[PDB]
Formats: C-alpha cells, structure tokens, sequence
DNA sequence: CAGAGGATGTGGCTTC
DNA sequence: GAAGCCACATCCTCTG
C-alpha cells in the first residue's frame, strides 16, 4: 500500500482519498505504521475532528497494533464534515503514556461520493 | 524517536499548538448516540477510572485522555461543584460541567518530561 | 417539510387508503393503524406511473418501505401477506421537534 | 418466497 | 451551480 506524512513523524497512515460517501467500505483499508518500536498488541482508536460536529460517528474505529503496523478491518466515516470541510482526525495509541498524531484535511465526508455532476 | 529535537521550539512555533495554548471551548465526545442521562454517568465513571474523550470544539481537534503517569491532581471533583478538573506530535504536553458535559481547557508544554524524554537519546 | 413539494410513498400511498375508489388495490385494516395490499404489483405499477419509473415492481417499492423501520415511520404486521402499519406518534416528531 | 437488509448508483431538491 | 442533502432505485443476499 501507499503512505503519507503525519503531524508526528514517528507514525504514518494510509492515503485516505479526497472526498468519499457517508459510511462506505473504504477503497483502501486503513494502515497505521509504528516506526518507534511499539509492543505488537497496543490499541489504536481514531476520532474525526472538525469545527462542525466536533466528534462524528465512526465504525471499526478501534484497531490492534501487530508487527509494528496497526490495520483497521474496515473503518467507516458516518458523521458528515460538511460542505468544503474535511476532518482533522485524531489518532490515539493506548500506551503509558499514550501518544497522538493530528492529521489535518484527512477526507471530505458527504452523503454522495463524488459522482460525475 | 518518541519526540522532536526542538521540543520547546515546535510548541512555541506551530500554529497547531499555540491555537490550543489559550483556554478554548471543549466538550465530551464519548457515546454521541446515547441519551443525555447515560452520557453523564459514563463520562463521570470514566473520569474516576482516569480516562475520557474530550475535543476542542472550535478547532475540531479530538483527544483520548489518561489522567495518570485513580489520582488526585489529575482528576479533582472538589475544586468546584457540578464539574471536574501525553506526547502530541513529538511534544511532551499536559474542566467539564458534570451536567452539560462541556466546558473549557488547553495545552501546556511539559518542561519536566521534555527533558526526561530528550535525555533518552 | 419537503413531503409537501416532492411526492413521497407514505404521503402518496395514503391517497389510496382514504379514497374509497382505490380500495380496488388496498384498504385500512381495522380501528388501529393497519393496511392490506390488494394487487401487490398493480400497487408498484402506479408508483412507477408517478415516479416515471416503468421498471418498478413490488421488490423495489417494498425495500423503500423496509427502510422506514429504523426511522420509526411505520412497522410490519409479522407473517401477514403484505400488511404493515403507520407510526403517527413518530411522524410528528419526524415532522416537528420536542 | 417473503421479508430485513447492506451496498451503491439516481434524481429531484435546498444551500451555499 | 456544484456541492450537500435528500428519499428511493435497483441489486443481489440470505434466512426464516
């Protein structure tokens, strides 16, 4: 699969596409990479951040770190971001202490996935 | 590396951190599809356990918190009635109405851990 | 609400309950909210006539109705061959707040 | 076979 | 007026 930067350069995640439909089987499932050696078993949740509806509804939002690569069976975005607006989704790693990498302009969550208008 | 070399600099340079350095509008994000009564109990029982999910409404930034290294200075329900008082992007950093499940909060650079963590290199 | 301007099912379906001349294809079943389904595929046909959807059948119209469940518009009378009922105590929370 | 249901395109209609 | 909604359309699937 293909990766992208984060706001924490210790972790990276999937290229979640520009604009997608409210609650779809993602076109590429969500990989989250541990460069810093993480105990393969640690939990990773995500929280969709946006000035509008600050905590959107998500599904299979929790995942397990395994071989330094936490994968989400199939994450799904339900709570819509709004017009032009995307999610600065937060990414938690359950450790002592836990760590987060913010991720601005992640994905635009509308009811239609971008049809040919 | 768990943290960035210029740990102090990033906090005092990044728009992301300084936008959260001031006292901002926060709210409880846990169990959004649940009645106001259930959300009130869940949030309180979780705070007592030393964990919750609060997000800066204004900016959009969500967080899952852990009030630890039960505690005292991390989760106090006495400082005021009807309310209660990590490594973010490689930067060591550190109230909600028990009825409304909303309130105010902010980030503060952790000089202590920033040294301890920087020393592990 | 946009039930006014653009044609619904439940808004359309009940053009045919209350009207005595369309009992050829349906009827109120009793004091409580319930309704029969005379011709299962003449029903769908006219809903095609309105929607401009000639492909329409029961299977199609039906699905649309089975959505209503999770939203609390209407519900099924279990086992009865093509008989559901309207939840009005909810249509007014779905057409007005609290 | 009806009946509940995920997935995904569709078309009319408010909102920026 | 594309960009978000909306409330079916059309679909192929199970499972009683």
């Amino acid at each position: 699969a293909e990766l992208v930067r984060t706001d924490s350069p210790n972790f990276l995640c999937s290229v979640l596409p520009s604009h997608w439909r409210c609650n779809k089987t993602l076109p590429v499932a969500f990989k989250v990479v541990a460069l810093g050696e993480v105990p393969d078993g640690t939990v990773v949740t995500v929280m969709a951040g946006n000035d509008e509806n600050y905590s959107a509804e998500l599904r299979n939002a929790s995942a397990v770190m395994k071989n330094q690569v936490a994968r989400f069976n199939d994450l799904r975005f339900v709570g819509r971001s709004g017009r032009g607006k995307s999610f600065t989704l937060t990414i938690t790693v359950f450790t002592n202490p836990p760590q987060v990498a913010t991720y601005h302009r992640a994905i635009k969550v509308t009811v239609d996935g971008p049809r040919e208008p | 590396p768990r943290v960035v070399p210029d740990q102090r600099s990033k906090f005092e340079n990044e728009e992301f951190f300084r936008k959260l350095s001031r006292e901002c509008e926060i709210k409880y994000t846990g169990f959004r599809d649940r009645p106001h009564e259930e959300r009130q109990a869940r949030f309180q029982n979780a705070c007592r356990d030393g964990r919750s999910e609060i997000a800066f409404v204004a900016t959009g930034t969500n967080l899952s918190l852990q009030f630890f290294p039960p505690s005292r200075e991390y989760v106090d329900l006495e400082r005021e009635a009807g309310k209660v008082y990590m490594i973010l992007n490689g930067v060591c950093v550190i109230w909600i109405d028990l009825q409304r499940l909303d309130g105010m909060g902010c980030l503060e650079f952790d000089e202590e851990r920033a040294q301890q963590e920087d020393a592990l290199a | 609400m946009p039930g006014s301007g653009q044609i619904q099912l439940w808004q359309f379906l009940l053009e045919l309950l209350s009207d005595s001349s369309n009992s050829s294809c349906i009827t109120w079943e009793g004091t409580n909210g319930e309704f029969k389904m005379t011709d299962p595929d003449e029903v769908a046909r006219r809903w095609g006539e309105r929607k401009s959807k000639p492909n329409m059948n029961y299977d199609k119209l039906s699905r649309a109705l089975r959505y209503y469940y999770d939203k609390n518009i209407m519900t099924k009378v279990h086992g009865k061959r093509y008989a559901y009922k309207f939840d009005f105590h909810g249509i007014a929370q779905a057409l007005q707040p609290h």
